[PDB]
């Protein structure tokens, strides 16, 4: 079966450099161009060039010229993309896809996600959101990066719950919140501690959401 | 004035030829200075082979004492629109390379220039009223990232830098 | 070159769809674009290429044509699964993909959201901030507009919000988030979150004194 395989996600500073790579499959490597495309966070498609595997050519689009090095290593059948000097707007999920033609792309890479921000990893700061059915939550604050994992009562309360994607703000960093619909008699009665989690910065916080009168 | 090319290993000066062609790749993109760029092709013997101007000289982005236009420079090309498809230039008057035999090989500025003048002309006849420029390679492995050909028995690698270099109106 | 497309389109199961993309370059006649499906957080995938063929494996209830300037991808049978993204792509020049269109299978009636909203927390004012929080869930279909009032003022600096994810129920949540000074936040009467639901608004209100 054709398959292309790319590397990990990265995360990265600006006026750093990032190389990906797309390990290729199920066919002959030097038989067709490969491209790579980005794309945004929401956004759309973009292209990047072609490179020619039999004799290493290659062709950027005029906006990279400069700073896009696409190499290959065909004893491995894997096609490389660089991208130097990298910006904040360079945040995108990077492709990989086989040509088989003029704008005939298939089969793609799965992608990989490069982030590029001056922020640095940073444990969220988790604030309770008192009830005032009822509804109760944390508030997991300026954090980067993705992602963290937020529970209730270690796991015990699962139904009601629904934790929110989260947001970025302009300076930079992650915000979240997750909330849980109770019963509003068990409000003096049980306990809701919500479990939060930040494993990229080795953080845990237990955080008891109790009612203000 | 001549233009010299860095060639690797020197070739001898009974290696000096006429260029009777060559190859382009136009650069994909967006431009808002309403330009079209063309640099040594980035394609394979596959490309060079389908242009069927060559002679008994085996080379990759310069055609060397190949075939020459009756009337006036011709270009041809499977898809103009498609900017994974080279661009076969087939000249009509030859522009002599002499090789001094010390590492260089020295082509004529001026007829050179009114070669690509004649080339970016054709061009424009294709991408329309557009500015032309000519850069260098984008790169690749050593046989096409320079212009290199056998001669004597023996292989030679010469960097094309400063043959296209070139912006025409 | 550019393409248009629509942003967004909308059709029921059962039912066919068409989703256009014009070119603003010189149009000629003479198979122009292809098609790419993209569910979210997965690759693009070919489904119509060189205007109206179909690669292997790919449904009959995709099929291309065009119109003048206009080609359109249309879907016959629609279903839930192919609810995704519709990228049209053309290479006359250099590769170029349009804006996308992200096509919604309606498998579900009209619901209206559920809105909560949180005010700034007692540990947070201590911390010398401020975060009002706005909840959003369970609305279908998935588009919403968050409004922020304070007092009677519209706020907009410092708001933050989430684009619109699939729920469990297959319902719609969303979140915004209004970062307040916590000298900003006491020194007005009320601060109002308001949400527009396919016409209509769920809006709460809280106040510096509970």
């Amino acid at each position: 079966q054709v398959q292309l395989v790319q590397s990990g996600a990265e995360v990265k500073k600006p006026g750093a450099s990032v190389k990906v790579s797309c390990k290729a499959s199920g066919y002959t490597f030097t038989g067709y161009y490969m491209h790579w495309v980005r794309q945004a966070p929401g956004q759309g498609l973009e292209w990047m060039g072609w490179i020619n595997p039999n004799s290493g050519g290659t062709n950027y689009a005029q906006k990279f010229q400069g700073r896009v090095t696409m190499t290959r290593d065909t004893s491995i059948s894997t096609a490389y993309m660089e991208l130097s000097r990298l910006r904040s707007d360079d945040t995108a999920v990077y492709y990989c896809a086989r040509s088989l033609g003029r704008d005939w792309f298939d089969p793609w890479g799965q992608g990989t996600l490069v982030t590029v921000s001056s922020a640095s990893t940073k444990g969220p700061s988790v604030f309770p959101l008192a009830p005032s059915t009822a509804a109760l939550g944390c508030l997991v604050k300026d954090y980067f990066p993705e992602p963290v994992t937020v529970s209730w009562n270690s796991g015990a309360l699962t139904s009601g719950v629904h934790t929110f994607p989260a947001v970025l703000q302009s300076s930079g960093l992650y915000s979240l919140s997750s909330v849980v619909t109770v019963p509003s008699s068990s409000l003096g009665t049980q306990t809701y501690i919500c479990n939060v989690n930040h494993k990229p910065s080795n953080t845990k916080v237990d955080k008891k959401v109790e009612p203000k009168s | 004035d001549t233009i010299t090319l860095p060639c690797r290993p020197a070739p001898p000066p009974h290696c000096s030829s006429n260029i009777t062609g060559l190859i382009l790749t136009r650069q994909g993109g967006y431009s808002n200075a309403n330009t079209v760029i063309f640099r040594p092709s980035g394609g394979d013997w596959r490309d060079i082979a389908r242009c069927q101007i060559a002679g008994t000289v085996v080379s990759t982005q310069l055609f060397l004492n190949g075939s020459l236009a009756e009337e006036e420079v011709v270009i041809r090309s499977e898809d103009w629109r498609d900017n994974a498809k080279s661009i076969c230039v087939q000249l009509a008057t030859s522009v002599e390379i002499a090789c001094t035999g010390a590492g260089h090989c020295a082509i004529s500025r001026a007829k050179w220039a009114n070669t690509l003048k004649q080339i970016a002309s054709k061009l424009r006849e294709q991408y329309g009223a557009k500015t032309i420029i000519f850069k260098p390679s984008s790169g690749g492995d050593p046989e096409f990232v320079n212009h290199s050909f056998n001669c004597g028995g023996e292989f030679f690698y010469c960097a094309s830098t400063q043959l296209f270099a070139s912006t025409w109106f | 070159s550019a393409l248009t497309q629509p942003a967004s389109v909308s059709g029921s199961p059962g039912q066919s769809i068409t989703i256009s993309c014009t070119g603003t370059s010189s149009d000629v006649g003479s198979n122009l674009v292809s098609w790419y499906q993209q569910h979210p957080g997965k690759a693009p995938k070919l489904m119509i290429y060189e205007g109206s063929k179909r690669p292997s494996g790919v449904s009959n209830r995709f099929s291309g044509s065009k119109s003048g300037n206009t080609a359109s991808l249309t879907i016959s049978g629609l279903q839930a699964e192919d609810e995704a993204d519709y990228y049209c792509c053309s290479y006359a020049g250099s590769v170029v993909f349009g804006g996308g269109t992200k096509l919604t299978v309606l498998g579900q009636p009209k619901a209206a959201p559920s809105v909560t909203l949180f005010p700034p927390s007692s540990e947070e004012l201590q911390a010398n901030k401020a975060t009002l929080v706005c909840l959003i869930s369970d609305f279908y279909p998935g588009a919403v507009t968050v409004a922020w009032k304070a007092d009677s003022s519209p706020v907009k600096a410092g708001v933050e919000t989430t684009t619109p994810s699939k729920q469990s129920n297959n319902k719609y949540a969303a979140s915004s988030y209004l970062s307040l000074t916590p000298e900003q936040w006491k020194s007005h009467r009320s601060y109002s979150c308001q949400v527009t639901h396919e016409g209509s608004t769920v809006e709460k209100t809280v106040a510096p004194t509970e």
